[PDB]
């Protein structure tokens, strides 16, 4: 599990708009997953299972890390940024407050690099808890391989910060809870149906394109 | 390149001590829970199995609250904040206490020494399989890790000091109280298994799993409301279930914390 290949995969990436930017990034997400070590070498059904399980968290993590240099707002991959005051009128403000306070400000205050984030996203990705996994033991070893590489990277790159590795892992419970509230809001948009959602994000919400993207 | 200071050792010790003395009050309260019951034509046996679990949960809440009062620093925090922390942690600490009482040989869970329950008995008590299977899938995953009493106590302490909980007034104070318990877990695990460094990240990751289990617990309470199953005020308040007690107007958790 080399951290440089994890960073290389991270750097590899160059209202209704959140639903647009999410759908766009889902295609990008599959290209990042293939790049990260031992992922393509994993069964085709398991790769689907893993991407379907963490796409929400993986993207929230990417959107939070992008918004490090912007105040009270989230910088989408489309180029447009969403501010706090618009989120509160959209009826999705409380969860937007949670993302900036728990994820954006924390990533900023600790100067979390693109290598550490890549490692966290790889930990999020390799979830042995994902429903229907054929081989959950091999997914667990790979996730543990990330802990090992990240802690080693941490101590080397950041000496005299002996609690850094833990500070990175402690964002994950918060992220899991946030991802869950983020996903319920997306279901409300799909059940209400004010402005239709694109086919790939619609495929992710409903439980084709993902199978085609894998090869 | 690790050390468990005398200060950390004494801290871990108080946690194990607090846990054991809370269990003492918990075991005294055993004749209070309605007994576990051939079901009569009335349908009362089902009501009896549900109430058994309900009262065991009440005992479990009282234990958590008494344990937090004994975890250093917790009582320094504002009352709003301590209520906010226990409300979110209750089900997580509840499942953690269920997992350590799981026996892989019998595939059963033992509460208060005498009450032993299988997956069937959990269903008979009114629980749904969508909640039962994750309870046992976590219990057997906690077993694989194989923790000691100090490790369980530290993990419960770290779980309490999760700053991200709904309506936490001072996230800074809570995040500050968490770090010494996290460094104490890092040190303890590294001194316990000098060869296996993955022990500590494996422990912290169990807190992420607990987040999913809370989400699954919410689905179970939603199902309980469909089934017209009435939860007592204490449980209704902690989990936001019924109109009245679910608003916190009863102020039980507050009264429990006061004394
Ligand atoms: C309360 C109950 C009707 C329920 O609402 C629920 O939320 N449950 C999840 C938690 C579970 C508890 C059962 C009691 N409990 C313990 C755990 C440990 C002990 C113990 O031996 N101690 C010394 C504390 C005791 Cl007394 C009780 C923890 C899991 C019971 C089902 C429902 F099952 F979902 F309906």
């Amino acid at each position: 599990m080399p951290v440089d290949r994890i960073l290389e995969a991270e750097l590899a990436v160059e209202v209704t708009n959140i639903c647009q930017a999410a759908d766009k990034q889902l295609f990008t997400l599959v290209e990042w997953a293939k790049r990260i070590p031992h992922f393509s070498s994993l069964p085709l059904d398991d790769q689907v299972i893993l991407l379907r399980a963490g796409w929400n968290e993986l993207l929230i993590a990417s959107f939070s890390h992008r918004s490090i240099d912007v105040r009270d707002g989230i910088l989408l991959a489309t180029g447009l940024h969403v501010h706090r005051n618009s989120a509160h009128s959209a009826g999705v403000g409380a969860i937007f407050d949670r993302v900036l306070t728990e994820l954006v400000s924390k990533m900023r205050d600790m100067r979390m690099d693109k290598t550490e984030l890549g490692c966290l996203r790889a930990i999020i990705l390799f979830n042995p808890d994902a429903k229907g996994l054929s081989n959950p033991s091999e997914v667990e070893v790979l996730r543990e391989k990330v802990y090992a590489s990240l802690e080693t990277y941490c101590k080397q790159k950041y000496p005299e910060q002996q609690g850094r590795f833990a500070k990175l892992l402690l964002r994950l419970p918060a992220l899991r809870s946030i991802g869950l509230k983020c996903l319920e809001h997306l279901f409300f948009f799909k059940l209400i149906g004010d402005t239709p959602i694109d086919t790939f994000l619609m495929e992710m919400l409903e439980a084709k394109i993902l199978h085609r993207l894998l090869q | 390149g690790v050390q468990l200071t005398a200060a950390q050792e004494l801290m871990i010790q108080q946690l194990v001590a607090a846990q054991l003395q809370c269990n003492k009050r918990s075991f005294s309260d055993q004749p209070k829970v309605t007994p576990w019951p051939a079901d009569p034509a009335s349908g009362s046996a089902s009501q009896q199995r549900f109430a058994h679990f309900t009262e065991l949960a009440i005992i479990s809440v009282q234990e958590i609250v008494d344990f937090a009062k004994q975890v250093p620093g917790f009582l320094q925090l504002g009352r709003e904040d301590q209520i906010a922390l226990l409300k979110a942690s209750t089900i997580e600490i509840m499942l953690l206490e269920t997992a350590r009482r799981y026996n892989h040989e019998t595939e059963c869970i033992t509460f208060l020494k005498d009450f032993t329950y299988s997956k069937d008995d959990f269903h008979r008590a009114g629980l749904q399989v969508e909640f039962i299977n994750p309870i046992f899938e976590f219990s057997r995953a906690m077993r694989r890790l194989g923790l000691d009493d100090a490790e369980y106590a530290l993990l419960i302490a770290i779980n309490i000091f999760s700053a991200d909980r709904p309506n936490v007034q001072e996230p800074g104070r809570v995040e500050a109280l968490q770090q010494p318990y996290v460094e104490a877990l890092l040190s303890y695990t590294r001194i316990k298994r000098p060869q296996d460094q993955l022990r500590f990240p494996r422990m912290l990751m169990k807190l992420v799993s607990l987040r999913t289990l809370s989400s699954v617990h919410s689905e179970q309470v939603f199902a309980l409301r469909l089934q017209d199953k009435k939860l007592p005020p204490l449980l209704s308040e902690i989990w936001d279930v019924h109109e009245g007690s679910g608003s916190g107007s009863h102020k039980i958790l507050h009264r429990l914390l006061q004394d």
